[PDB]
């Protein structure tokens, strides 16, 4: 099998979904409504889809909100007839920017209806490789219940990899003013439970839609149009035939050093383009350099000054192998590896591309200065929680300081530990 | 799918909210009264029941006054369901101890039944807004056990209310802090948030700004729809932050005991349509945030904020905005760092009647001058005859205003200390 099954949580979780989902039938040559087949089918799509034995391809997703509202408009309306219907779970009454409904409140009743479901699913693979599941970090339902799925999977499903893909709190594009209460637990959870994760920064989206994609005026639509390419990159290796990166297992492998130092970072490129130009620069040294430079970067950190832990160069399309080889040349030496880390700079190429683009990547990095990220949300968690503000609107529902202070606890180590890299 | 059921009591209810409705059909396309659908638009479900060709108010309408509130069906007519209209055997005078006694439990009952329905109708609840007066037998002496009695069935849905102040004038009936002081009572203890709006305000607003010579309490009223129909225009026109009801309860109050909330809007537009409205975006900032436009007649430009939010209405360039929003940030300041505190959003329908509308909330430690004032009322009274005088039979025991009073005395200290801490 090697099938793989995708979760999404909440309104970021669901949106990105669908454009994901889009995308990747456009990969395959599989038709938006009702999942037909353009007589001739492309890559592999048992990865993500199931085989009907009416030739429909039905995706592997549940689409998953507490609010009734994006489950429904996606089902029924965006992509009508795509998504199994019964895969599509909803509560009644939304969140609240507040975890703890998601996790302890309204949601844990709801979570015996999404595992068995999912248990449904899984048990339609012939075999299952891993999870993959997209969800906002500070919402309600997305940090609440991807929380609470995510413990349930690990629990029933231990020996299957569970990848999280996460968007975290920039204060620049905010609904929630407790969001950062909101960060630090759902980070603590994910700390405990997941295999890899990559984080995804609002901050650094908005500054590259912004700058290079000469998008005015940024909203979530647009931000959302580089995620769902970039997590398009990300997944491709399991769509096509490929080296580098060709299982969730190996993932685990290559970029994962320390069982506590999962998170990754990761670029994309080109960032579609600006409409006039280029459809993409097709100097292959300048598609190894963009993946790591700082504006293809989507999590705002200048990777130039750090050490890199792992990283995985996956390019798609017309590239050379010699060219690339040729192109790290002038990578490595410009930026420092861990001492403690033997493996250099990894990377290959799958003869696909993107739906117009001659040639593509994207780089999944893990690196120190993701502390960075994680140190700007601790401090904020550290001036709110200090004062005692909104944090009734935890207790209320079950949720204590000492749970609190233990997430900030958590997260904080985490932090630490990545700092002590930079030596 | 979070929809919401509104509370009407007392004549300041119904005349408010009246003109609330009117408003609210005229931006979704309904027409008023014969609510057919003139092309729909927005999240109409919301306020809105629909059975077919018809769009409903989803109202309880609540008067303890005697016979019905032909007000209504003389003034509206079709627009309210008349089952949703709830009365008793008699009225009630200015005493908010009438509204609770005399068997008073005759039509709360009633008017729970009208809410069962309101909400059993309804997939799911995203809250309740309850429009009353605080100075009179129904529109505390009643809103107030309907208050309570709402959470006590509902707990987890929020309560947002619009309560109006009367003037701080005593031309009113002199009871008025037994009154005053009991609805803080319950708003402080039940409410989720509450706009407080002060008649004083409203009255300097339109004399200066409104240029009515002398404004009557018809006039009033529609600054006050005007507020309510911006403020709730964010739960009804999708903008670029998803916001509810619930999540605005959540991101203006901090803490329990800090509930009470600043409104403000501009242009600030009479039926009389004098003038012809065109603002830039940074002349519509400076004057929702000067003192010159808050309905709670706190100046809050010298105290501190603790959260606040801004809708804009309308077509306003983003550059300007954030121009305008910067200028904002170095006229005032906010208090214990919160580093989220203050949210800007935008959405596209323009109210009808101005270019370009703003609407501000916010929770500011200067609304406990409101507060204060009331306190007053009662020191007053405390240090001329500590007896409660007015309540020697049927009204209140001294326990009850000692409740009362102890609770208000905790919020406008926690507001002091907040502030002064940071
Ligand atoms: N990149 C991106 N970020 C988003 C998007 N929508 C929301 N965000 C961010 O996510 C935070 C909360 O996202 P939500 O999706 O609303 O979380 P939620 O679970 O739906 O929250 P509830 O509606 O309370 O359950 C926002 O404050 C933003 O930081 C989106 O479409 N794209
Ligand atoms: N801003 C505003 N103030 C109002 C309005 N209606 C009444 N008031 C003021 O509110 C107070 C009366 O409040 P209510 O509780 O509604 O009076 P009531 O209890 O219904 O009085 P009865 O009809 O005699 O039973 C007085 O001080 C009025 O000045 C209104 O529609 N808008």
């Amino acid at each position: 099998g090697r099938e793989v099954i995708m979760l999404h949580v909440g309104q970021a979780g669901i949106q990105v979904g669908a454009m994901y989902w889009k995308q990747i039938c456009a990969e395959h040559n599989l038709d938006h409504n009702g999942a037909p087949i353009g007589g001739d089918i492309k890559g592999d799509p048992d990865c993500f889809f199931m085989k009907a034995s009416g030739g429909k391809y039905v995706p592997r997703a549940l689409l998953i909100d507490l609010e009734p509202k994006v489950v429904r408009q996606v089902g029924n309306e965006q992509l009508p007839s795509f998504f199994d219907p019964k895969n599509l779970i909803h509560g009644l009454y939304g969140g609240a920017n507040s975890f703890a409904k998601g996790y302890l409140g309204e949601g844990r009743d709801m979570i015996d209806n999404i595992m068995e479901q999912l248990k449904k699913e899984v048990a339609k693979c012939e075999s299952l490789q891993g999870f993959i599941m997209t969800h906002a970090v500070g919402g309600g339902s997305g940090g609440g219940l991807g929380c609470l799925i995510m413990e349930k999977i690990k629990e029933e499903y231990p020996k299957k990899i569970l990848w999280s893909y996460s968007i975290l709190p920039s204060p620049l594009l905010s609904d929630a003013v407790v969001e950062p209460y909101n960060a630090i637990l759902s980070l603590d959870k994910m700390i405990q439970y997941t295999d890899e994760t990559v984080v995804i920064d609002n901050h650094a989206l908005f500054q590259i839609v912004t700058k290079n994609m000469g998008i005015d005026d940024p909203i979530y639509d647009d931000l959302n149009h580089v995620i769902s390419q970039a997590l398009s990159d990300i997944t491709a290796s399991l769509r096509f035939k490929g080296s580098l990166n060709t299982d969730m297992k190996e993932f685990l492998v290559n970029l994962v050093p320390y069982p506590r130092s999962h998170f990754l970072m990761a670029s994309f490129a080109p960032m579609a383009t600006a409409e006039d130009r280029q459809y993409a620069k097709l100097t292959t040294s300048n598609l190894a350099n963009a993946l790591f430079e700082e504006n293809y970067m989507m999590a705002a950190v200048d990777v130039t000054k750090g050490t890199f832990l792992a990283c995985s160069l996956l390019f798609r399309g017309e590239n050379t192998a010699q060219d690339i080889t040729n192109a790290l040349l002038d990578i490595k030496g410009r930026i420092k590896f861990s001492s403690f880390i033997p493996t250099g700079i990894k990377y290959g190429m799958t003869g696909t591309a993107p739906e117009g683009l001659e040639r593509s990547g994207s780089a999944l990095i893990n690196h120190t200065g993701v502390a960075e990220i994680f140190n700007r949300i601790l401090a904020q968690f550290n001036l709110m929680f200090d004062k005692g503000a909104f944090l009734n609107w935890y207790e209320i529902e079950g949720m204590s300081k000492d749970d609190f202070a233990g997430a900030r606890d958590n997260v904080q180590k985490l932090s630490d530990e990545y700092k002590r890299d930079e030596e | 799918a979070g929809e919401i059921v509104c509370i009407q009591v007392g004549q300041a209810g119904n005349q408010i909210a009246g003109a609330f409705w009117q408003k609210i059909c005229a931006e979704h396309g309904i027409d008023p009264v014969n609510g057919k659908a003139i092309d729909v638009v927005g999240d109409t479900d919301i306020f809105f029941n629909t059975i077919g060709d018809k769009y409903i108010p989803r109202a309880v309408v609540v008067d303890l006054e005697p016979a019905v509130v032909e007000n209504i069906r003389e003034k509206f007519g079709t627009l309210f369901d008349p089952k949703s209209i709830v009365s008793g055997a008699d009225g009630a005078g200015n005493n908010f101890a009438i509204g609770f006694n005399e068997h008073g439990a005759e039509t709360l009952e009633k008017v729970m039944q009208v809410v069962e329905q309101r909400v059993s109708e309804t997939e799911s609840i995203g809250g309740f807004i309850l429009t009353h007066s605080c100075g009179g037998g129904t529109g505390s002496g009643f809103g107030s056990k309907i208050l309570k009695t709402i959470r006590e069935r509902y707990p987890k849905v929020p309560i947002f209310t619009f309560s109006i102040f009367p003037s701080p004038k005593i031309s009113e009936t002199v009871v008025e802090p037994y009154n005053a002081i009991m609805t803080l009572s319950n708003l402080i203890k039940y409410a989720s948030c509450s706009i407080v709006l002060d008649n004083e305000a409203l009255f300097s607003i339109a004399e200066k700004k409104l240029e009515v010579e002398n404004p009557s309490l018809e006039d009033l009223n529609l600054i006050i729809a005007q507020v309510l129909t911006n403020v709730t225009a964010s739960l009804r026109f999708s903008g670029t932050l998803n916001l509810d009801l619930g999540k605005l309860v959540t991101n203006l109050v901090p803490f329990s005991n800090l509930h009470f909330l600043m409104a403000s809007t501009a242009p600030l537009v009479l039926a009389g349509k004098e003038s012809y409205e065109k603002m830039t975006a940074k002349e519509l900032s400076a004057q929702v945030f000067g003192d010159e436009y808050i309905c709670a007649a706190c100046k809050p430009t010298t105290g501190r904020y603790l959260a606040a939010s801004v809708l804009f209405r309308g077509a306003v360039k983003t550059s300007d905005v954030n121009e305008a929003m910067a200028t904002v940030k170095e006229q005032n300041s906010f208090v214990n760092w919160i580093p989220t505190g203050f949210k800007i959003s935008k959405s596209e329908t323009s109210p009808k009647d101005s270019a370009l509308g703003v609407i501000m909330l916010g929770n500011n430690s200067e609304i406990v001058s409101v507060f204060e004032r009331i306190g007053a009322n009662f020191d007053r009274l405390w240090s001329r005859k500590a007896f409660a005088h007015w309540f020697t039979d049927s009204g209140f025991e001294e326990k009850d205003l000692d409740d009362a009073r102890a609770l208000v005395q905790k919020v406008i200290d926690d507001y002091r200390k907040l502030t002064e801490d940071a």
